[PDB]
RNA sequence: GUGAUUUUAAUAGCUUC
RNA sequence: GAAGCUAUUAAAAU
């Protein structure tokens, strides 16, 4: 629905980060948790894509 | 009852080690002082523990609580020994400042020894 | 000329408040008991002429001259009584004159509002209509008028500063109490008999009505102060009126009292406080509840202790330890307990010199927190406002919650079947929310909403008797260790017993004889234990973290062996108010709804929630629920055994040490979810709150308007039974229980309720309503019931709006119409789209998950909305697909799912 | 590290009609 | 086929 897809990809990406074990960095874990929770709670699809790209930047950094 | 034997050996060990780790000197000089030899439990570490652990959430609380290399709490003096962040990494006393505060992984934990 | 008369020797500038000589009419609260009407409600006062006082600046002040017109008899009578009582400094000045010949009694320098007005405002709070409360707070410098411009200024959860705004009235309330005691001493000395009412004491502390007082011989006068004190009690802790007792002398401009740390008794201090503030309370107060006479005395003596315990240092409470020797080796163990509610309790079986500890004594000494605390390091935690005892470890542990696992195959199937499209009514709103490392301490800090609450004792003592009637159809008592049933033996045993095994290890290593010995030991001693806070990894629609408490096995065994008989009886009974144990399948939902509808005359339905239920439960209400549960042990136990069981329960679940991240904290109170009787005690609490709401609603109505003579006499006898008889009236308790069952039918399951009530009586103010519930929860639970989470349904064809997260539809099954519990489609779909383990992503070996989920969704196929039937049919096609590629047919046929709701015939 | 209690389904055994 | 019992896995509710 262009929204549930984003909400599922955010869950998948956070699971990928957890498996990669970014929880060692408390700062990074807190930022990723905040972004994922905000994406899940979002009502509009506009800011959801922005926050999804922000979260994906964390994975792309490594 | 090989289960019973093992669990019995376990609890016994624990108790005796905590007993050896008891601060005999200070514990005794306060328990007998009591009129009937009975004291509240909450004051035992407050008047006998030789190590203090302080968990500070931000820098404002740091400055209000642990300003300097020594501080007073529970009517005693405490000498700061080691400061550690939330990642179990040693933090120096020269890094805790307003300018460097956002670059630290809060909360920090301060370990102090009694005077 | 009336102006100058009222002026009198103490000349002052007087502002006529009304039309000069005409009496001012006001809407004020009165405490009433006549032969024609009774109750604490608001009436019209039309026999007083007010004259506000000015000053040099000609601006008004909080001073009034109240002139009353009455008969010549009351003139001579009230002149004699005031001449007798004139010496008392706590009596307002009176002027007795008569000039047109009509007698007038002028009271001087009175305030606008009285203690009755303050008590009514704080006990019948209605947001949007708190004008009297706002005016009082502005008048007495509690806050500014700009404080009310902010929204949600009144509730304790969003605005914690209202506690400081309310506590600004404590000194005034304390002065009123002192003046009341002075007035009582003066009455006794002068030999006068009369009742003390809040509406005769202005907000300075003076008393001004003597029309009903009687004169007798000097030295022997009797002031009656039960209603006064009992109604005033809920505000003594809301305004924190006894904060001045913690300073040197009793003034707020001096430093705090520095108590000795090694002091724990405070019995003489409690007796002194009682004698200072409640001198003429005619019931015996036991500072230590171990000397009480029954459970109705324990509550009365603990209500005073909750108020008196706020004066003493917080470090004087908890376990009391001593140094014993094991074969010449010193050993520190717990020997008593100082309770905030029960006083000081000492164990009856303590041996200083002992040897050769057995399994049971080893278990008790390992579960005892004293050795842990005495070995740990001192801890100062600034992340929370809870008391911190010690750090058992040498570092702090942080716990994080993992994300959920995505069921991509099921999501692709749903998308390919036409689901999850823009502009749909069905969307995913339930997920697994991840938490950072501070979630545990952040959720533990939510115990800050628990505050010490003193409660009306005369109303609570009647409410407990009424509530006890809802638990008359059950069997209780103690059982032997071989009669105990443990559902899951592979659960955690708690701290520190989780380092060696599960509960199965203890239950196997401990024989029946050992377990019976431990149970017998708990009846003469107190065993404090440690609860552990764990994070629950579940699905939800909110980003809040879920936390549960792991009670120790030492507490769990005893509690089971003490309570399972009654718990099982409750869970097995069908057709009662508490519906724990009833299934919604095979017509259970229909049966429960028919039972709750019963035969109410003008039926309407209603539901409410409990904001912060577990974190804000008053200790007095928790103790009351425990005593109600324990009331079934009249044969198997004595008073000492029952008291020691109650003390053990309080010290184990109510307020104990809590391990959170390797550190020991002190729980302020509330309820520990994970205790043997959590759901059964929450059902008792809910029934208690409903009953007290009904009582307040009935007592708050003007008696001169109830056209029903039967209900008017019921109200009269209700006020009589609360505030005039000290012994239980079984006949009136039965009558009130029958009245409630007829007009207020309840379906209770823990903190979730559905009520079928008579609408005409509710509109006439004869039974409880949403506003009555909101007021009750305000002044008792210290929370705010916003009417957004409460619902009302005027049509019973549509069932309750929501009960146990299930909705209701009236559908035709066979040849009759029944009620069906359909769930939230988003919840059902999210249960299958996301899982908690990587194993469950493969549904080929997890067909039972989807079979159960389709069993939960079958009812949606009768919904007028096609997108709901769509979810059920989607669950069915997937079951088939898996059943197929894997390699019976029942899990694809709809018949297997239809017969799970049809009566079992 | 992962509580209390209630209900239900699947699977595999043991007595019974 | 019928009813009851036991163990194992799973789902929902407060
Ligand atoms: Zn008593
Ligand atoms: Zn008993």
């Amino acid at each position: 629905s262009k929204m549930s897809d984003v909400k599922c990809t955010s869950v998948v990406l956070l699971s990928v980060l957890q498996q990669l074990r970014v929880e060692s960095s408390s700062k990074l874990w807190a930022q990723c948790v905040q972004l994922h929770n905000d994406i899940l709670l979002a009502k509009d699809t506009t800011e959801a894509f922005e926050k999804m790209v922000s979260l994906l930047s964390v994975l792309l950094s490594m | 009852e090989d289960k019973r034997a093992k669990v019995t050996s376990a609890m016994q060990t624990m108790l005796f080690t905590m007993l050896r780790k008891l601060d005999n000197d200070a514990l005794n000089n306060i328990i007998n002082n009591a009129r009937d030899g009975c004291v509240p439990l909450n004051i035992i570490p407050l008047t006998t523990a030789a190590k203090l652990m302080v968990v500070i959430p931000d820098y404002n609380t740091y400055k209000n609580t642990c300003d300097g290399t020594t501080f007073t709490y529970a009517s005693a003096l405490w000498e700061i020994q080691q400061v550690v962040d939330a990642d179990s990494k040693i933090v120096q006393l020269s890094e805790i400042s307003m300018d460097n505060s956002p670059n630290l992984a809060w909360p920090l934990i301060v370990t102090a020894l009694r005077a | 000329s009336f102006l100058n008369r009222v002026c009198g020797v103490s000349a002052a500038r007087l502002t006529p408040c009304g039309t000069g000589t005409s009496t001012d009419v006001v809407y004020r609260a009165f405490d009433i008991y006549n032969d024609k009407v009774a109750g604490f409600a608001k009436f019209l006062k039309t026999n007083c002429c007010r004259f506000q006082e000015k000053d040099e600046d000609d601006n008004l002040i909080d001073s009034y001259f109240v002139v009353k017109r009455h008969t010549f008899s009351n003139y001579q009578h009230e002149e004699t009584i005031y001449n007798l009582l004139k010496d008392c400094p706590a009596v307002a000045k009176h002027d007795f004159f008569k000039f047109r010949m009509v007698p007038h009694i002028s009271r001087q320098r009175l305030t606008k509002y009285t203690m009755a007005d303050l008590v009514y405002a704080l006990r019948h709070f209605d947001e949007g209509n708190c004008d009297t409360l706002k005016e009082i707070l502005v008048t007495y410098n509690c806050c500014d008028d700009d404080y009310f411009n902010k929204k949600d200024w009144y509730d304790f959860v969003e605005n914690p500063d209202i506690l400081r705004v309310y506590a600004n009235l404590g000194e005034r309330v304390r002065q009123a109490l002192l003046k009341t005691v002075q007035f009582c001493d003066a009455m006794r000395n002068a030999g006068i008999v009369g009742v003390l009412t809040l509406d005769n004491q202005d907000l300075n502390g003076n008393w001004y009505d003597f029309g009903d007082f009687i004169q007798t011989t000097p030295g022997s006068g009797v002031p009656v102060v039960d209603s006064y004190y009992s109604l005033l009690m809920p505000i003594l802790t809301l305004t924190r009126a006894l904060t001045a007792e913690s300073h040197v002398d009793t003034d707020l401009t001096k430093p705090y009292i520095k108590w000795d740390l090694l002091k724990y008794d405070f019995t003489e201090e409690r007796l002194k406080l009682f004698d200072r503030y409640f001198k003429y309370w005619d019931q015996t107060y036991h500072p230590n509840c171990v000397n009480c006479l029954d459970d109705r005395c324990i509550l009365h003596c603990a209500n005073f202790n909750v108020l008196f315990s706020t004066v003493f240092p917080p470090t004087s409470f908890g376990p009391l330890v001593r140094k014993i020797f094991v074969d010449g080796v010193p050993f520190v163990v717990s020997t008593g307990y100082h309770f905030r509610e029960l006083g000081v309790v000492h164990n009856q079986d303590v041996n200083l010199h002992s040897s050769r500890l057995s399994f049971k004594e080893l278990l008790v000494y390992a579960a005892d927190p004293a050795m842990h605390a005495a070995s740990g390091n001192l801890l100062l935690d600034k992340r929370t406002t809870c008391f911190s005892v010690a750090a058992l470890t040498n570092n702090v542990a942080f716990q994080t919650v993992k994300p959920g696992n995505f069921n991509k195959d099921f999501y692709d199937f749903a998308v390919s079947k036409g689901f999850f499209k823009e502009g749909s009514s069905v969307e995913l709103k339930h997920f697994f929310f991840a938490q950072d490392g501070n979630a545990a301490i952040s959720d533990y800090d939510y115990y800050r909403y628990n505050l010490p609450t003193m409660c009306d004792i005369r109303q609570l003592l009647f409410v407990v008797e009424v509530v006890d009637k809802y638990f008359d159809c059950y069997d209780g008592g103690c059982i032997n260790a071989n009669q105990v049933i443990v559902n899951n033996l592979d659960k955690s045993a708690g701290f520190p017993f989780n380092k060696w095994g599960k509960a199965r290890l203890y239950y196997d290593s401990m024989s029946y004889e050992d377990q019976d010995a431990l149970f017998a030991y708990t009846k003469r001693n107190v065993i404090p234990t440690i609860t552990q806070m764990n994070l629950k990894y579940a699905i939800s629609a909110k980003n809040r973290a879920r936390t549960v408490a792991g009670v120790s096995i030492c507490s769990t065994m005893t509690n089971r062996q003490f309570h399972q008989k009654l718990l099982k009886s409750i869970a097995a009974t069908r057709g009662a108010t508490v519906v724990i144990g009833t299934s919604k399948f095979y017509g259970g939902w229909h049966n429960m709804l028919k039972t709750v509808y019963s035969d109410v005359e003008n039926p309407h339905l209603m539901g409410w929630d409990y904001p912060k239920c577990d974190r804000a439960m008053p200790n007095m209400l928790r103790i009351m629920a425990s005593l109600v549960l324990a009331r079934k042990h009249t044969t198997c136990c004595s008073l000492s055994h029952r008291f020691y069981r109650l003390a053990n329960e309080c010290a184990q679940v109510l307020s104990e040490m809590v391990m959170c991240g390797g550190s020991l904290y002190v729980k302020p109170g509330g309820t520990s979810s994970g205790d043997a009787t959590t759901a059964y005690a929450n059902s008792v609490f809910n029934i208690c709150q409903a009953v007290t709401a009904n009582v307040n609603a009935l007592l708050s109505t003007d008696g001169n308007k109830i056209a029903d003579k039967y209900v008017r006499n019921l109200q009269h006898r209700l006020y009589e039974c609360l505030y005039r008889n000290r012994d239980v009236d079984t006949d009136f308790v039965n009558e009130f229980y029958a009245y409630l069952r007829k007009h207020f039918s309840m379906m209770i399951l823990a903190d979730d309720a559905v009520v079928c009530f008579n609408s005409t009586y509710a509109s006439q103010g004869l039974v409880a309503s949403i506003k009555n519930f909101k007021s009750v929860l305000y002044y008792q639970n210290n929370v705010f019931m916003s009417e957004a989470k409460c619902w009302t349904e005027t049509d019973l064809t549509k069932g309750p709006h929501e009960f146990c997260s299930q909705h209701t539809m009236l559908v035709k099954q066979g040849d009759d119409y029944v009620y069906l519990p359909y769930p939230d489609p988003s919840r059902i779909l999210g249960a299958g789209c996301f899982v908690d383990d990587i194993v469950k992503t493969d549904g080929t070996l997890m067909i039972e998950r989807f079979v159960s989920l389709a069993i939960d969704a079958y009812p949606l196929t009768k919904h007028p909305n096609q997108e709901y039937a769509d979810v059920f049919h989607l669950y069915l096609q997937y079951i088939r697909k898996l059943h197929d590629e894997l390699t019976t047919s029942r899990y694809w046929e709809p018949e297997f799912y239809e017969a799970m709701y049809t009566p079992h015939t």
